[PDB]
C-alpha cells in the first residue's frame, strides 16, 4: 500500500535547514535517538 | 467535554500562574522542568515511558487550573508519577518515590530517617497533593498519547527504525519541552513528529497507492499547512528553551 | 483552591443508605434541582496505606469507559470539603433481591430477557477488552423500567492477548467462591471473558432454583460441588487440564458424571433453557459458550419470546 520511504536530495528547504540546527545534525545525532 | 483539556493561545497566555504574575516563558519553563523531573524518577522507578507520559499529561493539565506560586513543580510532580504508575498499572510503593524524589532533588542529605518527623511528613503531602491532583483532573485519568498513533502510523508507510525511532523519540520531546498536549489532538502531534522526524531525517514518505498522503490514514483534520505551521511553532519553542541539553539529553 | 471539575456532593440530597451495607457506605439521593435519582458509593479509605485507593482509580478508569445500555452509568464523582463519591444513575432493583423476594414472579418469557440483557451487557464490557471478574445476583441492578445493569466493577481489570509468547500473569483468587469457575479453582493466571460467562450461567439457574446452586465453604468444595453437577474434570473432557499444578494436588472426585440438565429439570423444564446453562457451565473455558454464540442460542429465538420487565417489577 505504502512505497518505501526514500531519502531526498540534500533539503534546500528552510525547515530542513533551520531543524538541521534547532536539533543538531541528524546523521551525527542519529546513534542516540 | 471534549474540548475541555484544549486551549488556545489566549487561555494559555492567561493561565493561573500568569494570574500571579508568571511570566510565560518562565512557566514554560517550569514545565520542562517538571517534565524532565518526571523523566528522572520515572526512569529510577523504572518505569515505561508511557507511565511518565501520563503524569507529563496530568502536570500540564495541573496547571491550566493551579498556579506554580501554590504548588511548586517540584512537590507535584512526584505525586503525578505516583498517582500515573497507578493508573497505567505498574504501582510503586510510596516509599520508593519520596526515596527516589530525593535521590534526583537532594543528591547530597543522607536519605532520611523512615520513622522521623519530617519524612512522615512528606508521606503525607504527598498522598494529599495526590487527592488534590484526582480532584483538579475531575478523576479523568484516561490519556492519550501521540506516541501510539505515531508507531501505528509508522508501521503502515513502512518507515525503517531509523525513522520510526525518530518519531517516537519526538513524540517524547514534544511532551518534555511544548505544551501541544494542550494545544491539539494526540493524533495531531503524531503527525508534527512524524513530519518533524522526516524533514530531520531527510527521509520523505510517498503518497500512498490510493492517492492519500500517509497524515490522511491518522488524522482527517491535517494539512500540510498545519504540518509546517505546527513543526515551525515546535521549532519556535525549541529555540526558546535555555540549555538544549535537555533535548538530546534526557 | 478552583476546582471547577469536581463539584461537591451537597449538590445531592442523601435520601437513604442502600442494601444494608457496611456503614455510610452507599446512599440514594437526588438532585436538589432536577430530582435525578443517584446512588452515592463512597470511596473506602481504610487502607489509606498508599495512597488514594488504586482499586479505586481502576474501577473509576473502567466506568468511564463502559458506556452501555446494560452497563451501570457513572455519572460523575464528586467530592466534600476530605471524601470522595462515586455517583450513579440510581436503579431501584437487584437480582439478588429479587429472587429473595417471593413475591416475585418472572415468567419463562421474563427470564429469557433478563439473561438476553446480562449477555448482551457481558458481550460489550468483553468487546472493550474488560474481565467483571465479579458475576453475581447481587451486582445485577434493574430499574424501574425493566433495564438490566451490569454493576460493581470494583474487581475489574482489563485483558489483552498479546503477547502470543508470554502469558498474562492475572490475579488468581478473583470471583466470589459460589460463582467462581473451575479453570480459576485449579490455580489459572493465564484466563479471559469465559470465567465471567461461568458466572452467567450459575445466575441464570439461579433465576428458576432462587439461590446459589453451588454454596461451597472452601476453594475445594466448590471445586467438588462443580464435579457432581458438571461431572469428574479429566483430561479426556478438558484437554490439558494436567498441566494445572493442582489437578493432582487436588483430591477429586474420579466417578462422576455430568448431571447439569439432569438436576435443573426439576426446576427449569424448557428444553432450551437447559441446554443453554448446560453450555455456559462448561468445564473447560476453551469449550464454554461465549456471549455472541450464547446470545444467538434457540432458547432466545423461540416461543415464548423474550418480553419486557415493567410490569413484573410493581410487584
Ligand atoms: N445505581 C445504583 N444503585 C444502587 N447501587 C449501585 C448502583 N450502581 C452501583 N451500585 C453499587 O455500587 C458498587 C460499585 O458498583 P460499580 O460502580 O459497578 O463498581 C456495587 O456494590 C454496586 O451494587
Amino acid at each position: 500500500l505504502f512505497a518505501e520511504p526514500y531519502k531526498v536530495t540534500s533539503k534546500e528547504d528552510k525547515l530542513s535547514s533551520r531543524i538541521q540546527s534547532m536539533l543538531g545534525n541528524y546523521d551525527e545525532m542519529k546513534d542516540f535517538i | 467535554n471534549n474540548k475541555r483539556w484544549y486551549f488556545t493561545r489566549e487561555q494559555l497566555e492567561n493561565s493561573p500562574s500568569r494570574r500571579f504574575g508568571v511570566d510565560p516563558d518562565k512557566e514554560l519553563s517550569y514545565r520542562q522542568q517538571a517534565a524532565n523531573l518526571l523523566q528522572d524518577m520515572g526512569q529510577r522507578l523504572n518505569v515505561s515511558q508511557l507511565t511518565i507520559n501520563t503524569a507529563i499529561v496530568y502536570m500540564h493539565r495541573f496547571y491550566m487550573i493551579q498556579s506554580f506560586t501554590q504548588f511548586p513543580g517540584n512537590s507535584v510532580a512526584p505525586a503525578a508519577l505516583f498517582l500515573a504508575a497507578k493508573v497505567e498499572e505498574q504501582p510503586k510503593k510510596l516509599e520508593h518515590v519520596i526515596k527516589v524524589a530525593h535521590t534526583c532533588l537532594h543528591p547530597q542529605e543522607s536519605l532520611p530517617d523512615t520513622r522521623s518527623e519530617a519524612y512522615l511528613q512528606q508521606v503525607q503531602d504527598l498522598v494529599i497533593l495526590e487527592s488534590i491532583i484526582l480532584q483538579t483532573l475531575g478523576f479523568e485519568l484516561t490519556i492519550d498519547h501521540p506516541h501510539t498513533h505515531v508507531v501505528k502510523c509508522t508501521q503502515l508507510v513502512r518507515a525503517s527504525k531509523d525513522l520510526a525511532q525518530t518519531s517516537y523519540f519526538m513524540a517524547t520531546n514534544s511532551l518534555h519541552l511544548t505544551t501541544f498536549s494542550l494545544q491539539y489532538t494526540p493524533p495531531v502531534v503524531a503527525c508534527v513528529c512524524i513530519h518533524l522526524a522526516c524533514k530531520w531525517s531527510n527521509w520523505e514518505i510517498p503518497v500512498s497507492t490510493d492517492g492519500k498522503h500517509w497524515w490522511e490514514y491518522v488524522d482527517a483534520t491535517v494539512t500540510l499547512e498545519l504540518l509546517d505551521e505546527l513543526t515551525h511553532e515546535f521549532l519556535q519553542i525549541l529555540e526558546k528553551t535555555p540549555n538544549r541539553l535537555k533535548r538530546i539529553w534526557n | 483552591v478552583e476546582c471547577p471539575f469536581c463539584d461537591e456532593v451537597s449538590k445531592y440530597e442523601k435520601l437513604a443508605k442502600i442494601g444494608q451495607g457496611t456503614f455510610g457506605e452507599v446512599f440514594k439521593a437526588r438532585h436538589r434541582k432536577t430530582g435525578q435519582k443517584v446512588a452515592l458509593k463512597k470511596v473506602l479509605m481504610e487502607n489509606e496505606k498508599e495512597g488514594f485507593p488504586i482499586t479505586a482509580l481502576r474501577e473509576i478508569k473502567i466506568l468511564q469507559l463502559l458506556k452501555h445500555e446494560n452497563v451501570v452509568n457513572l455519572i460523575e464523582i464528586c467530592r466534600t470539603k476530605g471524601s470522595i463519591y462515586l455517583v450513579f444513575d440510581f436503579c431501584e432493583h437487584d437480582l439478588a433481591g429479587l429472587l429473595s423476594n417471593v413475591l416475585v414472579k418472572f415468567t419463562l418469557s421474563e427470564i429469557k430477557r433478563v439473561m438476553q440483557m446480562l449477555l448482551n451487557g457481558l458481550y460489550y464490557i468483553h468487546r472493550n477488552k474488560i474481565l467483571h471478574r465479579d458475576m453475581k445476583a447481587a451486582n445485577v441492578l434493574i430499574t424501574r423500567d425493566g433495564v438490566l445493569k451490569l454493576a460493581d466493577f470494583g474487581l475489574a481489570r482489563a485483558f489483552s492477548l498479546a503477547k502470543n509468547s508470554q502469558p498474562n500473569r492475572y490475579t488468581n483468587r478473583v470471583v466470589t467462591l459460589w460463582y467462581r469457575p473451575p479453570e480459576l479453582l485449579l490455580g489459572e493466571r493465564d484466563y479471559g471473558p469465559p470465567i465471567d460467562l461461568w458466572g452467567a450461567g450459575c445466575i441464570m439457574a439461579e433465576m428458576w432454583t432462587r439461590s446459589p446452586i453451588m454454596q461451597g465453604n472452601t476453594e475445594q468444595h466448590q471445586l467438588a460441588l462443580i464435579s457432581q453437577l458438571c461431572g469428574s474434570i479429566t483430561p479426556e473432557v478438558w484437554p490439558n487440564v494436567d498441566n494445572y499444578e493442582l489437578y493432582e494436588k487436588l483430591e477429586l472426585v474420579k466417578g462422576q458424571k455430568r448431571k447439569v440438565k439432569d438436576r435443573l429439570k426439576a426446576y427449569v423444564r424448557d428444553p432450551y433453557a437447559l441446554d443453554l446453562i448446560d453450555k455456559l457451565l462448561v468445564l473447560d473455558p476453551a469449550q464454554r459458550i461465549d456471549s455472541d454464540d450464547a446470545l444467538n442460542h434457540d432458547f432466545f429465538w423461540s416461543d415464548p419470546m423474550p418480553s419486557d420487565l415493567k410490569g413484573m417489577l410493581s410487584t
